[PDB]
Parts: structure tokens; C-alpha cells; sequence
């Protein structure tokens, strides 16, 4: 078998937006979140970015 | 009843003065309650807990 490390997967912090995180909110979530396949990789269909 | 006081110059004033200090410390069991604490106008007005 090859090598099994991601290529194409987006940077989490230069890729996405600049933000200051309010780490009170943070610490207060304590539920799972939601994540899309446009942060998963750069290969991603039109219809399946906000899936 | 009536009590006349003859060396004061005044018979009928209240001659003497007089300053009290009562301290008092009493264990008790009382249960008082815990204190409370001032509106914030961080949180309402920006949505801190989120």
C-alpha cells in the first residue's frame, strides 16, 4: 500500500477566515458541531460544498 | 420620688452624663444566606454567553 496522508484537505486557519474566538462561548457548547465537506477537501462538488 | 439635688446649681436638671460601650458577640444558629451580585452590561450587551 502507498502512503495513506491527505493531500487535499484546506488549511483550518489560513484557509478560513480570521477571527478572535470568544472562548467563554466555547467552553459553553458542550454539544457536537456540524462540519461540511468544504472543510474536508478542495475537490468537493458545487452542490455537495454545503453538505 | 422627688429627690432634690442641692449642691448642682440646677435641682431639677439631669446632673450626670454618660457615654455606654456595649460589645456583644453571640454564637447562634442562625442560617443567613449567601450574597448577591451586580447586574453585568457586558454580557446582555454583547451576547458573551452565546
Amino acid at each position: 500500500k502507498p502512503d495513506e496522508t491527505l493531500s487535499s484537505q484546506p488549511h483550518p486557519i489560513l484557509a478560513d477566515h480570521w477571527r478572535l474566538d470568544n472562548f467563554v462561548a466555547d467552553e459553553l457548547a458542550l454539544d457536537p458541531q456540524p462540519v461540511m465537506a468544504r472543510e474536508l477537501d478542495y475537490k468537493v462538488a458545487q452542490a455537495n460544498e454545503t453538505t | 420620688a422627688d429627690l432634690p439635688q442641692y449642691p448642682f446649681a440646677d435641682q431639677q436638671a439631669e446632673v450626670c452624663t454618660y457615654v455606654v460601650q456595649s460589645t456583644a458577640v453571640m454564637p447562634t444558629p442562625m442560617i443567613f444566606g449567601p450574597s448577591p451580585v451586580e447586574q453585568l452590561a457586558v454580557i446582555e450587551t454583547e451576547d458573551l454567553f452565546e
